[PDB]
């Protein structure tokens, strides 16, 4: 029939066109060489605890910074109230409150948390690298792209950045190493 | 009326055997002897400027691509190979880089000339639509291009102006990864950008094809709210040689200034940090993407829930429309509303040379544009936040509400007849 | 006053003796830590800058470090066609190829090299391993010198580079007082060369083009005034 | 006669406000409802094939350029990155590489269809000129492209097909160096070729624009020596939907065969030596540039002063016209004479379906083309030299002398009237 | 007869046990001289070929040579993301990444590895340092074996590669007679994988496309026959 | 005047156009990094005289091959007659006849010529690399691109190649070295 045959030819043409178009939009996706996206062993190895440590991985920096008491007390003295993101973005644990006890890090295979904190050095606003070394209006990190003030533990404050600095999955290698991945 | 004067192919046997391919018929009848009014000021030249600048950019780019190597490890080195070894080098690069600046400067004056003399008003909607489409294409082009040197500003500008697409929910990260070729920026992004950057200009030329086809079918706007009175038209001298020569004179002046810049002030419009190689591990201070995107950058980074006029706290009614998405929508709307203008101005009138209130509001708009340009570079600390919010609010207010109210109560002026204004 | 250079203007094609002096200093002082990979060794004969004698260039090249190869791994003779070496890490600094553009540029280098005075009367102890500079602005500052909101009260900051020169570090063969200021000016000019070697050609092209285009524009103005005459005469 | 049927824009308000930009008027009146005769065989499809193949190549290339890195040290590696990691990879490359083969195969049938049915005869000269120009552009394109993989055949093909330009005296070495970017082949040549290779297709599209404009203004040839009898023309059905559907059916068949090849016989038309990296120090045996240049390669390497019909010993009268230059001129002339044809055939007649002697000579010409194709691959040792000389001589003889003699004494046939051939 | 492989046809998606055997052979025999830089190690988990266990891949990778770095010169642990090593010179051979396409391909490798017999009865002494093959055609030939005009009278020529395998060089874990012929077939298939890993996807795409386009073409033929009916009915 | 002014404006436009076009055609010329085009010291260093020696330089190979007596006698027994190119392309000397005495090479800083011959391994037809190791119909080199037969001393024979294999400027370094440039 007129209608059936004509419309079916059109439908088949459309289907073939789409099957040909999809790969032109698929090739731009991450290729297998980008699929890898594996782990990195960074050795703390006495870098003079308290200033900072940055390492490249996955194309983004991974901040490993020891703790300075003044920085710590400022951290532990932050009630969940008035905290933009209280989710403790760290993926090594559940959505537990963004508390310094949970938010600092595992305990060297020992029992202590207020001494090391390794987070992803990527601003949640649009992915810039905040400046460290005690900066901003909260004694933490400052993003120069739009002005987002981070706190000691990395929780976002005073800016458009919606959430704090995430924490990747990491465990220790018996007191001198870090496993990122 | 609309005298085409096809020339009847009566010249000679050469002009008679050309009845196989009409081409010269087209040129003569239409694109050279196109009746244009006499009342044209010096604001109707910038289209010739834009065409020439586009040709210049295309040429210089085709030349550079003979020495640029798209790769993270060999881009900077190739750029220096250009500026040092190649015979002309610095010239091509400075002419390419700065000419983009002139291109955008010229489109700004081309556009604001239009907003004044009702060139968006009917029956000239298609030209406006095509022009906004172009503007978009050329913005994307310049963006893709600022990345190729793989300096330091390249990386971070790309980073943020791609995190935008990722702000939106559900389909943000997918688009981000599909555009960057991966989670973050690397050589794949560079290849995409080079290809794309080496392809869109031709689309622009075609769109310029339609741009020129439209306003030849539709008469050029004129300083007055009047047409060429087709019904024989002692007004409306032709294009060649009069306006051709006028435009070429202005173009010579403009190129003179442009080359003076290129030769004495070439690194002025640039960012020095783009002369240091990239470090994905260290971000410089005041990225300041460029100068032809500061308006929208500011409209973006203004809405942050930091003012009593903060509509973000109200838009939070829906848990999905956060701040970032709100700013992105605000920018896209800042452009979409400029495109929608011709259906917002509810006036059966024309050029604001006979609409005073419109004059005042329009000069305020120009000032707002300049202010936004100056604010995108300054931090988000008080007082600049209030300034940016005010300016964006006025932009939207103008384009949404102001024009209807005028079209309602804005006719205290005697319109001029007889486009032959022998004053 | 501001100690303007020669090239600072519409003229000033890189007084070359200044550049030879800057070269004598760069290879004997700055080269110990810094490098200029973006700079071929064969440019020390190209016009515009130091038009040295090629043979001396080949000698000075062979007298440098060993750049191995690109095809067969083997320490060669570091032929001039290669580029200046690169000092990368372990107490070393960045590349000075284009540092004269990544900052009015050379004035930064002059007023930077110039200025390493002792620590001020806010933190005389200073810092261990870091030294103080009047003009560097991207360095750390002790908390004793910062204000109530993190901003520094010092003009400059603490840079990781030590003082490069003393009162009379090197001799000039041409005959000239080799104080610190003259050396700083000379090396600044040398770096500006290394960054913008094609400056003089730039200026000459600009002159030629300004002239030709002014001529063309004048002629077009006359043509316009003529064509548009019978329509702008009664008013 | 020549019914354009502009549609009068009477559809509705949408088709009436489109009086701002005519575009749909153009499409409908001209490029869709173009009266074409009924007498069309299956040889009038290959133009659609060529257009589709061109689009295909442009698309696949724009995709590849997102992963190809022009540099001697990273081209091969990037090609393998494509064929292994990328999602589609092998498909794009095989479709790009083989589609060039189909492109040239299709132009061959497009051209020889033309030589038979007097499509070069008046009043269709402009189409012929434009087609030869295109042929040249696309040959140069494919050449620039075979180089990009930086295999082994790339290098040496480039070497020889650039030494050609250097053969000529006085301005040979200068042109050679200005084209290679240096004394010999290196990355500079690669960059030039990539850019150029990524630019000419658009020029081809424009030229295709003029190609299509011409034969719409000038009627499509038709199997006979007759026109559409404009004066109403019961003959000459329209293009859409009839011929559109016919061409699309043939195109579906062709793509079916093409993809079967791509998926089962993809490396068949290629040279394996192009899968080993380049060594400027070692040359392989039987370079054999490609299969769409063997005719001219043979016409070139035939004249060597090794036959009693060797006109090189006679051309040596002038001490400047040596052998090499003679072969180069012979090739350029092999093409120039094909372009000059329409002014050599001195016949007031048309399609060889009514000219027997022409049929015989034409089939001999097709055989000569095939033979030249088969000979450019075989060494210059006896007997192949005599064969190549004979074939080139016949090519030139046909195109220079044979057509005049026919036009003189070649009308023993009853021409058909009434292009409505209801047989 | 010709000992056709599995993939030789419109089907034959690379029988994987054969490829695992070829891998046992390649890493223990051919790797001593040859390399495959154009081949990532992670591909030993991608579908189509040897779908080995990733952990074994990481182990086998770390157990290979040391590929230093691209950013900081330091001998790393050679992660799978890198490529197979490269044996370059001093008694070594070319890269086998795509040798299965630079020649019906794999049959060349089979009939090449197969065939190293003693020197014939024209030059039994042979050559010092070179060994004889009956199928390689790009090697030297002694003057004693050439004809009157330089052409060789031997089937093959003298190749610089020694015989790679004896009667029972290695054991197969699956359980199989590991004679020379089976090893040759297996390694040929492995190299064909290394060159064309996306073969099966090729074939499946070809099938799908042939089908869809045959359908489209049939429908278009019906549409054509219909439209052109009232004009081809009286004749 | 009408004529003068109009024509002069056109002339100035043309001049400016040409001054702008020339560099677009100049940039494609050899750049300064290609200008270098200097020398190379290849050490003969006992490579078993008689087979061959090839080295890369200027982007082309430089053939350094010792002499085999049979190859020599075939060379020295070639009268200038029936010799396509009798110019002795070697640029280390004048246009003296293409004779083996002049065409072989300098004499190690000693006195002998029939033992070494270093020429540019580039076919004069269109620049291909002939195959060495005793090949062709004259016991020399054979070009596979179009079939040009070279002789022992490198003089062209039996093919389209017009001239023999050139000889660059080279002198010896006291009995174990070669200077190319
Ligand atoms: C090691 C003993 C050095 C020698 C000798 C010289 N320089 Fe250097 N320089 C060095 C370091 C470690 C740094 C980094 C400083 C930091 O805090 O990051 C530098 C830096 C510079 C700079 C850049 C300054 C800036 O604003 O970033 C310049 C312009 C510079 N140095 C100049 C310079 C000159 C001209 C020298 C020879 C006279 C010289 N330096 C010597 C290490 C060392
Ligand atoms: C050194 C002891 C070798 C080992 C073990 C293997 N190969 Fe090899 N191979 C080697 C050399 C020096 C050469 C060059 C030979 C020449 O005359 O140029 C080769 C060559 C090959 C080839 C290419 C043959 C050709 O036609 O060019 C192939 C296909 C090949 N070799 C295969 C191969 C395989 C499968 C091996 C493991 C079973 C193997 N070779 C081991 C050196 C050595
Ligand atoms: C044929 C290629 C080509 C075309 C066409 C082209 N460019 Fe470019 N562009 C390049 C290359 C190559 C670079 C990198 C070299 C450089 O920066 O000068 C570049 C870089 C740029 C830069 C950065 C300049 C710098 O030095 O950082 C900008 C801005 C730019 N392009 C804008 C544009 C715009 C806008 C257009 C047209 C609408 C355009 N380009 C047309 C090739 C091209
Ligand atoms: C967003 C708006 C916009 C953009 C961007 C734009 N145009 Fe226009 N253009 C217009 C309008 C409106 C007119 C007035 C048409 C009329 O008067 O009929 C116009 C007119 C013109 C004219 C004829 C009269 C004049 O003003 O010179 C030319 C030539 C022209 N444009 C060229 C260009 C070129 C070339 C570009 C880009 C490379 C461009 N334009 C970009 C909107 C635009
Ligand atoms: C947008 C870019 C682009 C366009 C347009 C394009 N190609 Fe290519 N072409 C490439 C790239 C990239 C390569 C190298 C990768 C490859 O070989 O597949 C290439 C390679 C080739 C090759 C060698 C194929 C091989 O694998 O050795 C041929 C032949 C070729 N092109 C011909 C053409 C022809 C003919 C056209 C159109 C008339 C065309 N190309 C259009 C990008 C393009
Ligand atoms: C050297 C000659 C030549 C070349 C190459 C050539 N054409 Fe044609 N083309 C012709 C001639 C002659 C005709 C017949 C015109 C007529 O009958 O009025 C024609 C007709 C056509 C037609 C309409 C009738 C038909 O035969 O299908 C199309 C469509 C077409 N060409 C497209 C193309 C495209 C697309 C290309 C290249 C990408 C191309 N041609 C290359 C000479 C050429
Ligand atoms: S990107 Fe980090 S705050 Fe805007
Ligand atoms: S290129 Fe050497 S003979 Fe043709």
């Amino acid at each position: 029939r007129r209608d059936f045959l004509y419309h079916a030819t059109a439908a088949t043409g459309v289907v073939v066109t789409g099957a040909a178009v999809w790969p032109l939009i698929n090739q731009m996706n991450a290729s297998a060489d980008v699929k890898a996206m594996a782990s990195i062993f960074v050795d703390v190895s006495a870098v003079e605890v308290g200033t900072q440590l940055t390492v490249k991985w996955r194309g983004k920096p991974v901040f490993i910074r020891r703790r300075d008491e003044k920085d710590i007390e400022l951290a532990r003295s932050v009630p969940l109230g008035a905290l933009r993101d209280t989710s403790a973005e760290n993926a090594n644990k559940p959505g537990a409150e963004a508390t310094d006890e949970n938010r600092t890090l595992p305990a060297f295979d020992g029992t202590n948390t207020g001494e090391w904190l390794v987070m992803l050095g990527v601003c949640t606003h649009l992915g810039c690298v905040p400046m460290g070394d005690k900066s901003g209006d909260f004694g933490g990190w400052f993003c120069p792209c739009h002005g987002s003030h981070y706190d000691s533990a990395g929780r976002i404050r005073k800016g458009p950045a919606p959430r704090n600095l995430d924490i990747p999955v990491a465990a220790f290698v018996d007191e001198t190493t870090i496993k990122l991945g | 009326s609309g005298i085409p004067h096809d020339h009847y192919e009566p010249k000679t046997g050469i002009e008679k055997w050309l009845h196989d391919r009409l081409p010269i018929v087209g040129l003569v009848y239409d694109t050279i002897m196109i009746p244009t009014p006499k009342n044209l000021n010096w604001w109707w030249i910038w289209g010739i400027v834009l065409a020439f600048t586009l040709v210049l950019q295309i040429v210089t780019g085709i030349v550079l691509a003979m020495h640029y190597t798209p790769h993270v490890d060999l881009a900077f080195a190739s750029v220096e190979h250009i500026m040092r070894d190649v015979n002309g080098g610095w010239a091509m690069r400075y002419i390419h880089a700065n000419g983009a600046s002139l291109f955008f400067l010229a489109v700004y004056i081309h556009i604001f000339r239009g907003l004044y003399y009702g060139s968006y008003k009917a029956p000239r909607e298609i030209t406006w639509i095509v022009g906004m489409v172009i503007y978009l294409l050329m913005m994307g082009t310049a963006f893709m291009g600022y990345v190729l040197p793989w300096g330091q500003m390249s990386f971070w500008g790309a980073t943020v102006i791609t995190g935008l697409f990722g702000a939106i929910p559900g389909i943000g990260p997918s688009i981000q990864a599909w555009l960057l070729g991966g989670p973050a920026v690397d050589n794949a992004t560079l290849n995409r950008f080079f290809s794309l950057h080496y392809l869109l200009p031709f689309v622009i030329a075609a769109l310029v094809a339609i741009h020129i086809w439209a306003f030849h079918t539709t008469g050029n706007n004129n300083p007055t709210g009047v047409e060429v009175r087709r019904t024989a038209e002692k007004d409306t001298l032709p294009f060649w040689p009069y306006f051709v020569i006028k435009d070429l004179f202005a173009l010579a002046l403009v190129l003179l200034g442009f080359f003076a810049v290129v030769a004495y002030m070439p690194n002025y419009l640039g960012h020095p940090d783009n002369y240091v190689q990239a470090n994905p591990l260290s971000t410089p201070a005041h990225i300041v993407p460029e100068w032809y995107f500061l308006p929208f950058y500011a409209i973006l980074r203004a809405f942050a829930a930091d003012v009593w006029v903060v509509i973000l706290v109200d838009g939070l009614t829906f848990g999905i429309v956060d701040a970032k998405f709100f700013g992105v929508i605000a920018m896209f709307g800042a452009i979409a509303v400029m495109a929608l203008a011709p259906w917002l101005d509810t006036s059966k009138v024309r050029s604001g040379a006979y609409r005073p209130k419109f004059r005042m509001w329009f000069w305020f708009l120009v000032l707002d544009f300049v202010v936004l340009t100056w604010v995108g570079a300054m931090p988000t600390e008080y007082p600049y936040d209030w300034i940016s919010l005010i300016a964006s609010t006025y932009w939207f207010a103008y384009f949404l509400v102001i024009l209807p109210l005028l079209g309602a109560t804005e006719k205290p002026e005697p319109i001029p007849a007889s486009i032959e204004e022998d004053f | 006053p501001d100690h303007a250079f020669s090239f600072e203007g519409i003229f000033g094609k890189y007084d070359q003796a200044q550049l030879r002096r800057g070269f004598q200093v760069y290879n004997e002082v700055c080269s110990a830590c810094h490098g200029m990979k973006f700079v071929p060794i064969r440019t020390l004969a190209d016009d515009g800058g130091p038009q040295l004698d090629p043979t001396f260039v080949r000698e000075y090249a062979a007298g440098l470090d060993t750049i191995i190869d690109k095809d067969s791994g083997e320490e060669r003779d570091r032929k001039e066609t290669d580029m200046f070496p690169t000092r990368v890490g372990d107490g070393m600094g960045p590349d000075l190829s284009v540092m004269a553009k990544a900052r009015g540029g050379p004035e930064y280098i002059y007023n930077y090299v110039i200025g390493f005075e002792e620590n001020p009367e806010c933190a005389p102890e200073g810092i261990d391993g870091y030294y103080y500079n009047k003009t560097f602005q991207i360095g750390g500052v002790p908390d004793t010198c910062k204000d109530a909101a993190g901003v520094k009260i010092t003009h400059g900051s603490w840079a990781r580079m030590p003082p490069p020169l003393v009162d009379d570090q090197v001799t000039y063969e041409d005959g000239t007082p080799a104080t610190v200021d003259q050396m700083a000016q000379d090396v600044s000019a040398f770096l500006m060369w290394a960054a913008e070697p094609k400056l003089v050609a730039r200026k000459q092209m600009g002159l030629v083009a300004m002239v030709m285009l002014g001529l063309l524009s004048v002629m077009l103005y006359l043509t316009n005034k003529r064509l548009w005459a019978p329509y702008k005469g009664h008013k």
